C-alpha cells in the first residue's frame, strides 16, 4: 500500500537517528547546598 | 586518528573541520558540522575527544575511531557559544554564551549537579579559567571585566573603559600576568593575585601596550609563559615580551597590494609545547605555521574552502 | 481530560476503560457476548497509548496540520506495534469516523493502519459458539 512504504520508511531512518547522545539543560543546580 | 603525540585542527564557515600533522602538510580526517559555524574549538584533557560549539549546540566529536557525526550534543541554551573550556583533571567543562550567561556543565552522568550559572547585564565574549582552576574571568561587551570565583558566589566587576567591548582575556600557566584587549587594540595587563592560598583575587594595573589600531581579535600567552601573541583586525600579529613589553617579533599577512583591501583578518594563534613555533589561523581561507625567530613560515594548509577562524594546537605535557 | 494533560506534558513524561465512547451495543466484539456467548476481552503501559492514538484521530478531523498528526501515529505504530490489535480500539475509531468528517486522503490513512492485524479474540470465540 502507501503508508505501508512510510512506515517502514520511518524505520530506516530511525536507525541512523540513536547514534548521537544529546544531553539537555535542566534548570536546576546545587542551590541548597 | 587522534593517537599522535601533536594534532592540529582548523574550522570555519566551510561546515568541515580538517584535521593536519605539524611533520607535513597533508590532511588526515575531514568532519561533518551542518547548518552552522564554529566559534572555537579546543580539546579534552584525556585528549581523546574535541569540543566544538557554534550557535545553540555544543557538537563533541571523536577522534579514536573514524566517525564522522557529533556523537555527542549538547542544546538548551538560545544563543551563540562564544568559548568553551575544561578543567585540568576534565571533571566540568564551562562554556560562555552570547545570552549573557557563564554558566559550568557537568560531564558526570549522574544526578551530582554541579552545574552554576552566572548572570551578566550584556553578551560575553571571551571566558578564561585561573592556572589553579579555582577563580574564572567573564568578560562582556560593555568593557566590564568580571572575576568569578568558584569557591565564593561572590564576582568582583572591573572595568578599565566603557563604551568599548573587550574581545579576549587569558591568564598565563605560570600564572605572572594577566592580559586582556578590546575593540580598539589597547592591551591592558594586570599583576595576577598575590594570595595563591585564599585567593585573596586582587589586582593592580600594570601596564598599558598601544598596538593593533585596528580591532584586536584573540591575546594568548606560551606555556613557558615568556611570550604574548596579540592578533588584530589589520592582518598582523605582534608577539610581545615579559620583560619590559619589547617587540620581540612582528609578523604580517599583508600582500603589500592595494587592490586587496584586507583581503582577511587575522583571527587566532597558538604556541607549541616549547614555545618556538606558532600556529596562525587567517580568514584567507587557509592557516599558516610561523617561527619566532627567522619570521618566514615553515607550512601551509589550505584545505579549506571558506575562511577558518578557530584552530585547536596541543601536544604532549614534555617540550 | 487527557486532552488538556497531554498538551502541558510529553508522550514520554507521563510513562515515567481508555476508550471514551465505548458502549456495550456498538462494539465488534462486545456488542456478541450476550446475543452470541462470547467470553470478555482480556489484557497501565497500554491505556495511554489509548488515549494519545485516539486524540491525534481527532485532531485529524481539523485537516489544520495533517503533516503533524500523521507522523504521530506512524511512530507509535513503529516503537508500539501491538497496540494497533485490539478488536475494541478498532470499533471506537471505526465509530469515531461515522460522527465526523474527514478528508478522503485522511480518511484511506486510518483504515490501513489495521490491514495487517489477525483480531485472535474474533477468531476464537466465533469457532466456538458455532461449532
Ligand atoms: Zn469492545
Amino acid at each position: 500500500s502507501n503508508t505501508a512504504q512510510r512506515l517502514e520508511r520511518l524505520r530506516k531512518e530511525r536507525q541512523n537517528q540513536i547514534k548521537c547522545k544529546n544531553i539537555q539543560w535542566k534548570e536546576r543546580n546545587s542551590k541548597q547546598s | 586518528v587522534g593517537s599522535d603525540p601533536v594534532i592540529l585542527a582548523t574550522a570555519g564557515y566551510d561546515h568541515t573541520v580538517r584535521f593536519w600533522q605539524a611533520h607535513s602538510g597533508i590532511c588526515t580526517r575531514t568532519v561533518q558540522h551542518q547548518d552552522s559555524q564554529v566559534n572555537a574549538l579546543e580539546v579534552t584533557p584525556d585528549r581523546s575527544m574535541i569540543a566544538a560549539a557554534g550557535y545553540q549546540h555544543i557538537r563533541m566529536y571523536d577522534l579514536n575511531s573514524n566517525n564522522p557525526n557529533p556523537i555527542i550534543s549538547y542544546d538548551g541554551v538560545n544563543k551563540n557559544i562564544a568559548s568553551v573550556g575544561f578543567h585540568e583533571d576534565g571533571r566540568w567543562m564551562y562554556t560562555g554564551g552570547e545570552d549573557c550567561t557563564a554558566r559550568i556543565w557537568d560531564l558526570r552522568s549522574r544526578n551530582l549537579q554541579c552545574q552554576r550559572i552566572f548572570q551578566v547585564n550584556a553578551p560575553i565574549n571571551c571566558v578564561c579559567l585561573h592556572p589553579n582552576q579555582a577563580e574564572l574571568i567573564v568578560g562582556d561587551q560593555s568593557g566590564a571585566i568580571h572575576i568569578w570565583d568558584l569557591k565564593t558566589d561572590h564576582n568582583e566587576q572591573l572595568i578599565p573603559e566603557p563604551e568599548v567591548s573587550i574581545t579576549s582575556a587569558h591568564i598565563d600557566p605560570d600564572a605572572s600576568y594577566m592580559a586582556a584587549v578590546n575593540s580598539t587594540g589597547n592591551c591592558y595587563v594586570w599583576n595576577l593575585t598575590g594570595g595563591i592560598g585564599d585567593e585573596v583575587t586582587q589586582l593592580i594595573p600594570k601596564t598599558k601596550i598601544p598596538a593593533h589600531t585596528r580591532y584586536a581579535l584573540q591575546c594568548r600567552f606560551s606555556p613557558d609563559s615568556t611570550l604574548l601573541a596579540t592578533c588584530s583586525a589589520d592582518q598582523t600579529c605582534k608577539i610581545w615580551r615579559t620583560s619590559n613589553f619589547s617587540l620581540m617579533t612582528e609578523l604580517s599577512i599583508k600582500s603589500g597590494n592595494p587592490g586587496e583591501s584586507s583581503r582577511g583578518w587575522m583571527w587566532g594563534c597558538a604556541f607549541s609545547g616549547d614555545s618556538q613555533y606558532i600556529v596562525t589561523a587567517s580568514s584567507d581561507n587557509l592557516a599558516r605555521l610561523w617561527c619566532v625567530e627567522t619570521g618566514e613560515i615553515k607550512r601551509e594548509y589550505g584545505g579549506h574552502q571558506k575562511a577558518v577562524v578557530c584552530l585547536a594546537f596541543n601536544d604532549s605535557v614534555l617540550g | 481530560s487527557f486532552h488538556l494533560l497531554r498538551q502541558q506534558m510529553s508522550l514520554t513524561e507521563i510513562m515515567n476503560t481508555g476508550l471514551q465512547e465505548h458502549t456495550d451495543d456498538n462494539c465488534l466484539y462486545c456488542v456478541c457476548i450476550e446475543i452470541l456467548g462470547f467470553q470478555p476481552s482480556n489484557q497501565m503501559c497500554r491505556i495511554l497509548l489509548r488515549k494519545e492514538v485516539l486524540r491525534l484521530v481527532i485532531n485529524l478531523s481539523s485537516s489544520v496540520s495533517t503533516k503533524c498528526h500523521e507522523t504521530g501515529l506512524l511512530t507509535i505504530k513503529e516503537k508500539y506495534p501491538q497496540t494497533f490489535d485490539d478488536i475494541c480500539l478498532y470499533s471506537e475509531v471505526s465509530h469515531l469516523l461515522s460522527h465526523c468528517t474527514f478528508r478522503l486522503p485522511c480518511r484511506r490513512f486510518i483504515q490501513e493502519l489495521f490491514q495487517d492485524v489477525q483480531f485472535l479474540q474474533m477468531h476464537e470465540e466465533a469457532e466456538a459458539v458455532l461449532a
